[PDB]
RNA sequence: AACGACUCUCGGCAACGGAUAUCUCGGCUCUCGCAUCGAUGAAGAACGUAGCGAAAUGCGAUACUUGGUGUGAAUUGCAG
RNA sequence: GAUGAGUAGGAGGGCGCGGCGGUCGCUGCAAAACCUUGGGCGCGAGCCUGGGCGGAGCGGCCGUCGGUGCAGAUCUUGGUG
RNA sequence: CCCGUCUUGAAACACGGACCAAGGAGUCUGACAUGUGUGCGAGUCAACGGGCGAGUAAACCCGUAAGGCGUAAGGAAGCUG
RNA sequence: ACUGGCGAGAGACCGAUAGCGAACAAGUACCGCGAGGGAAAGAUGAAAAGGACUUUGAAAAGAGAGUCAAAGAGUGCUUGAAAUUGUCGGGAGGGAAGCGGAUGGGGGCCGGCGAUGCGCCCCGGUCGGUGUGGAACGGCGAGCCGGUCCGCCGAUCG
């Protein structure tokens, strides 16, 4: 048969938050990134980071090879957090795995 | 009809569901028009892209 | 977040400050909190309150 | 059995805490929970209750109205549990010490230009822990569109309640019931 | 005025003033509300 | 954290990577915190290792029954790699107990955590002894 | 990450393209790595398996077995290797199919086309990998 | 480990609350459901009928969720999570999660002995 | 948000909160604005006086641009002047600023409120009320008409 | 009023049946590109066609294909 | 310190199902599902765990979302007395 | 005393229900309204579109006499305010 | 503009009673004079390695054996729930049975179902100990106030 209340394409999918509120949220997120307690609380491994906020020389923008990019992360102490991401690579549980996720 | 409310005047007594215009192609339309302008600019070079 | 030096120096211009507005966000000023000092211990244990 | 109503329990509801999740507001509530308990000051108790209230129960106060109520009270500190807005209809702004939850950008600039100071409720606790020498003010609670529709229904006698209509004009609720020439005037 | 040290990479002014945005209020309620709504877009 | 600790507690008390909750949000709910600088692993502002500038860490250090006593430096809250003032102790329990009392209560660092730190030191020290030799008593009497 | 708009990352489409691929396409899909000795000689990493090639099994229960290819059964995505057989319940001998990605080519069935193919494979590596 | 709890556990009711008529009908499961019927004699609380659960049966807050051994249960999935109970070994006992491998259970059991943490199911799948 | 909808709280309660006696039928009082004069009469008279009937003259093909006439009050007139120009006004009492309201999207000047004390202003507008003109004059200003 | 039969009931095992779980060369929805049927006989319909085929797919008495070009050693259920 | 009835109806705090953004984990030294006269927790929705079967996936927590919870409808399809 | 149901009144000589599995019913959308949360505030709104951009359906930026709602009402209207 | 055609990309969509009626020889089988109506039906294993041979039977097939990690995967074969059925075992029954509450009998199950330590003595063993030197740091705000580790003396206990 026919499902109850069939789903329609003209459901209101999108949302328009006022621009000023979106700018408020971004500023709060930027400020939170400079608090080591919040960064640790979010699961990041910053135990070897020299300082927060972590500002590096502009020469990093000239890096072209991935091998040199990883060496830059090691020097500034950001590699352990990057290593955490790779070690967490896993298949998505549930139906999402067959949905191109 | 009940309580104190504005008198409703919804114009939804026809087969409106057959005449709904969605806008899911709005990002695509922006892309296509930008491509058309970019293509036009090269055709009329060095004439200004603003037109006449 | 890992900031480059150039990106870090642009934050004041992009988002402005509490005194002057942003250069790239027309008429935008950073929001103010309802509490200037969030350290309750200092306020509660201050001489003025404890007197 | 016991001859009581609802087993002797209260059927009244009041806000015992803010509905907001604002972390800064909760810190202010914690600050003034302590002040009210450990001082017994009536000012602190009133401030604590008003911090729980909803947006419509914390109406804004215009700068012009703030100036009029602060006339002759320069020494006192003005306290408002709400937002202070700027008023273009006010020309001369004297120096004044004002504590409020929030100041609009224009209102803050005008007060600071005139030599005044904009304070938060955490700074007020340091300067007036018991509310000494304070001018406690509230904005107009009933000055909003919704209230105009409240009260006796528009159609009853001696009513000036604003009706709900989608548009304004001769064709929108001006006929029978609104004048003697059409049935009756109500 | 607070300043932030600039880390130097091998083979390469060493401080920058702290921008005002880093002292902005932290509002998890606002961030969550904005994040959920815009992720629908 | 670089901001007031009370503000941090308002943010992380609802959700953080170290918060361990089991059995839902009813009566059966049990909550623990597993950050390394939480003496009792309790999810409270008192014991929180995230919302306090001054925190105490006591845990096994490497080998040889060494116990690490680390306290967060007050002026290094923005330098994670140098935030901890580590002190590896490998002496008798009595000597270690005096060191904890000196670095927690005597200097007025966190006098409210003196009891927790000593109990934390006592628990860590006992576990090291059992690891070296193995369980010998069930500790069920009384 | 891919950026070609003509390339799909859909799991459904990839599987359909693989299992409906024509015989000519299956030839490339049924490639095997060259031995370390041949790799250093021809400077080539992989080659489609051929009927008369000699391969060594490096995976599975027949790991270490060496023999000559006898049939490229493209319809079944396997190859048959001489002497790599099992006995049925009735005692008859049947060849065991092995995926070409699980063997190593020890000797190549060279010919006019095979030699030309080797040159093209080495030409790109000698330039795009070394000169760059 | 010596349990810290000292007050005796008093269970107001040990029998479960079985759904009405779950015995009669196979399709009606035993998990409790409040009967909403107008004539329901169970809802109206006629004597000699199935009993309904209410807040009066609430157990003492001091002895609530305590196992017969005198501890509260905390489910552990690895060695690291077991260490969270080091300072609560007189109040909380660990239980290894049902899906932990036998190899990893040995590590948890060995670690729990060093920390003097009670394990409720320490003999699970070791034979 | 489905999980907050109260229908979920009513699962297992039979009537879904619509009652056993009355029930939830399709249109037991007619659709939309049915029966405005018959069985919804009290509702219309009590909350919507004037709903039924005809009043006034028709205006075929009425265009709103002909009637465009934004208004500004006396109290708001000073706010139009830029802050830098306000300082000049108080720096020289011989001259007065010329406030052309039409440049700010206003046609008529009404007379609510008062002007700044001791500050003459020359107001340029299409229309003006008599009270507005009187307040401008008594403050030392003048009114100029434009179009 | 034992035993045993019968009925009911509880458990183990065996049946009956195809739920659940995990899957998917399918569906559905959005977006994009392109503009190309026919009297020079279209769409559709029919019949025939393979060493062993009924259907599906393909093809037209040159009938699961001819020819050119590309690819470069198979096809495969069996036979040859 | 007082107090406890509740159909129609309202509201609060919770339980459970499937995704999504995060975070913390489990698994061929055996995941899901299913079975059990094993044991335990919660007033309860439910939850945790022993054993068995099975042979490749799964779960906790925060936020967010929905085609999200059945004994009935001479309910639908299938199966069986 | 058999559940569900309509009923002043059901164990009813009122109706549905032999049994099991799975499926199975206040939803989506437009308008308005009260309440609450959030942003800004005599303003507010990046909404058509443009500039771009995770090589990109997101995010970010743009309102120059744009527009909506609000900032002034009364009158059928001419008008006054 | 574009729910057709051809080609392409994507998804907080469905996951075989779902999703198109159709995941499969589906607009097929089948029904109707006709216009039309219109299903059900996916999964052995990594590989058929798809069960040689012995024996019983007219045959189907069984018994034993064989292949496989597994036939407790044996060609509608992954997993295999409930209704319902057989069998073995326990138990009950004078025109229903079931159910609430309370014990009892018989079962089944449970060693975190129930402890065996602690304090003070000496025998031995083992391991560390005020005052001055170094190493890397800290609390309080230049200066005071500290602990940790290494070494050297004294002290001679723990
Ligand atoms: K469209
Ligand atoms: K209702
Ligand atoms: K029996
Ligand atoms: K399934
Ligand atoms: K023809
Ligand atoms: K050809
Ligand atoms: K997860
Ligand atoms: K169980
Ligand atoms: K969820
Ligand atoms: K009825
Ligand atoms: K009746
Ligand atoms: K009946
Ligand atoms: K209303
Ligand atoms: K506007
Ligand atoms: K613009
Ligand atoms: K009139
Ligand atoms: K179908
Ligand atoms: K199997
Ligand atoms: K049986
Ligand atoms: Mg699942
Ligand atoms: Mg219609
Ligand atoms: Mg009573
Ligand atoms: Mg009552
Ligand atoms: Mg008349
Ligand atoms: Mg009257
Ligand atoms: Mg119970
Ligand atoms: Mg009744
Ligand atoms: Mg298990
Ligand atoms: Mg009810
Ligand atoms: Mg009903
Ligand atoms: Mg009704
Ligand atoms: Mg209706
Ligand atoms: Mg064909
Ligand atoms: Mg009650
Ligand atoms: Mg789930
Ligand atoms: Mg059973
Ligand atoms: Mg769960
Ligand atoms: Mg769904
Ligand atoms: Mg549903
Ligand atoms: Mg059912
Ligand atoms: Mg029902
Ligand atoms: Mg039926
Ligand atoms: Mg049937
Ligand atoms: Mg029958
Ligand atoms: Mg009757
Ligand atoms: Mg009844
Ligand atoms: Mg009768
Ligand atoms: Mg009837
Ligand atoms: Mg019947
Ligand atoms: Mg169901
Ligand atoms: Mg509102
Ligand atoms: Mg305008
Ligand atoms: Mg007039
Ligand atoms: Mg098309
Ligand atoms: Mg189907
Ligand atoms: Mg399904
Ligand atoms: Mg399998
Ligand atoms: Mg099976
Ligand atoms: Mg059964």
């Amino acid at each position: 048969g026919r499902m109850f209340a069939p789903t329609q394409t003209w459901r209101r999918w999108h949302r328009k938050i006022p621009v000023n509120q979106k700018r408020y949220a971004v500023a709060s997120a930027i400020a939170a990134s400079s608090v080591p307690s919040l960064v640790l609380a979010r699961g990041h491994r910053i135990e070897s980071v020299p300082e927060l906020p972590l500002v590096v020389s502009d020469s990093v923008e000239g890096i072209e090879k991935t091998s040199n990019a990883i060496k830059a992360l090691k020097q500034i102490g950001a590699y352990p957090d990057a290593e955490k991401a790779k070690d967490s690579h896993a298949i998505r549980p549930g139906k999402g795995k067959m949905r191109n996720r | 009809m009940k309580h104190n409310n504005v008198i409703p005047n919804g114009h939804f007594k026809k087969h409106w569901q057959n005449y709904v215009r969605t806008w899911f192609n709005q990002p695509a339309r922006k892309t296509r028009r930008r491509a058309a302008r970019q293509k036009k600019a090269a055709t009329i070079f060095p004439r200004p892209t603003a037109g006449s | 977040i890992i900031w480059t030096k150039c990106a870090y120096e642009k934050l004041d211009a992009i988002y402005g400050t509490f005194d002057k507005p942003s250069q790239e966000k027309k008429g935008y000023l950073l929001p103010r909190p309802k509490m200037v000092n969030a350290d309750l211990a200092r306020i509660i244990n201050s001489d003025e309150v404890q007197s | 059995g016991i001859d009581l109503v609802a087993g002797g329990k209260s059927k009244k509801t009041k806000r015992t805490a803010p509905k907001s999740d604002d972390v800064y507001l909760k810190l202010l509530v914690k600050l003034y929970r302590f002040l009210a308990r450990r001082t017994g000051s009536k000012f602190n108790a009133v401030i604590l209750k008003r911090l729980f209230m909803s947006k419509i129960n914390k109406p804004p106060l215009s700068l012009s109205r703030l100036i009029t109520y602060a006339t002759g009270k320069g020494d006192n500190i003005v306290v408002l549990v709400g937002t202070v807005t700027d008023d273009v209809r006010a020309y001369e702004v004297p120096k004044i010490k004002v504590c409020a939850l929030k100041f609009t950008e224009t209102a803050r600039a005008r007060i600071e230009k005139a030599g005044g100071e904009c304070l938060t409720f955490d700074q007020l606790a340091l300067r007036a822990p018991l509310g000494q020498n304070t001018l406690l003010l509230r904005g107009p609670k009933n000055s909003r569109e919704a209230v105009k529709h409240f009260g006796p229904a528009p159609g009853v006698p001696h009513s000036h309640t604003k009706p709900y209509v989608r548009a304004k004009g001769r064709k929108f609720e001006r006929a029978r019931g609104k004048r003697n020439s059409r049935g009756y005037k109500a | 005025i607070p300043t932030t040290t600039v880390q130097s990479l091998e083979n390469d002014s060493a401080a920058v003033p702290l921008p005002a945005v880093m002292k902005a209020p932290i509002r998890p309620d606002v961030v969550t509300y904005v994040h959920s709504n815009i992720s629908k877009n | 954290t670089t901001v007031p600790g009370q503000l941090v507690w308002e943010i992380v008390k609802k959700n953080n990577s170290f918060l361990v909750k089991e059995f839902g949000n009813g009566t059966a709910g049990v909550v623990f915190s597993k950050e390394p600088n939480n003496l009792y692993n309790l999810h409270s502002y008192k014991h929180s290792g995230l919302a306090n500038k001054k925190t105490v860490t006591i845990q096994p250090d490497g080998k040889d029954k060494s116990v690490l006593l680390a306290t967060s430096k007050t002026k290094k809250q923005n330098k994670p790699s140098r935030l901890l003032n580590k002190s590896v102790m490998k002496k008798e329990f009595s000597r270690m107990a005096k060191a904890v009392t000196n670095q927690v209560g005597d200097n007025y660092y966190r006098p409210d955590l003196k009891k927790a730190a000593l109990a934390r030191l006592s628990a860590v020290h006992r576990s090291l002894k059992v690891t070296k030799s193995g369980a010998k008593k069930r500790n069920r009497q009384a | 990450m891919k950026y070609n708009p003509r390339v799909s990352s859909s799991r459904r489409k990839s599987r359909k393209a693989h299992f409906t691929a024509p015989s000519s396409v299956r030839r490339v899909l049924m490639s095997a790595p060259l031995s370390s000795e041949l790799r250093a000689k021809y400077n080539v990493r992989s080659m489609p398996v051929r009927k008369d090639d000699e391969v060594q099994v490096v995976r599975g229960t027949y790991k270490g077995r060496e023999g000559k290819v006898v049939q490229v059964y493209r319809k079944k995505w396997v190859i048959h290797i001489e002497r790599i057989t099992r006995e049925k319940v009735n005692g008859s001998t049947v060849n065991v199919g092995i995926n070409p990605s699980k063997v190593v080519v020890s000797k190549l069935r060279l010919d006019k086309d095979r030699r030309s193919l080797l040159d093209r494979k080495a030409k790109g590596r000698a330039a795009a990998d070394k000169d760059k | 480990a010596v349990p810290l709890l000292n007050k005796k556990v008093v269970k107001k009711r040990v029998k479960r609350f079985i759904r009405p008529q779950s015995d009669r009908r196979i399709t009606v499961k035993e998990s409790w459901r409040r009967p909403k019927g107008i004539d329901s004699r169970v809802r109206r609380k006629f004597k000699g009928c199935v009993l309904m659960p209410n807040i009066g049966y609430g157990s003492d807050k001091k002895t609530r969720h305590y196992l017969p051994n005198g501890f509260k249960k905390f489910v552990v999935h690895n060695a690291s999570e077991l260490e969270i109970l080091m300072m609560h070994n007189r109040t909380y006992c660990a239980e290894i999660a049902h899906n932990v491998s036998t190899r990893k259970r040995k590590e948890i059991v060995e670690r729990a002995a060093q920390l003097d943490v009670v394990i409720t199911n320490k003999l699970a799948r070791l034979h | 948000t489905t999980r907050f909808k109260k229908n979920r709280k009513k699962r297992g309660h039979v009537s879904a909160g619509h009652g056993r006696i009355g029930k939830h039928r399709k249109h037991p009082g007619g659709r939309g604005n049915a029966g405005g004069m018959h069985h919804h009469r009290i509702l219309f008279d009590k909350y919507h006086p004037g709903y039924f009937g005809k009043v006034g003259m028709r205006y075929f093909h009425k265009l709103r641009n002909k009637f465009y006439c934004p208004t500004v009050n006396i109290d708001t007139l000073w706010s139009l002047v830029p802050q830098e120009v306000k300082d000049k006004a108080a720096a020289n009492k011989g001259t007065a600023p010329l406030i052309d309201v039409t440049q700010f999207g206003y046609f008529k000047v009404l007379g609510k409120g008062v002007l700044p004390t001791g500050q003459p202003v020359v107001v340029k507008a299409k229309l003006i009320s008599k009270n507005a003109e009187k307040k401008i004059k008594e403050n030392g200003g003048a009114v100029v008409l434009t179009a």
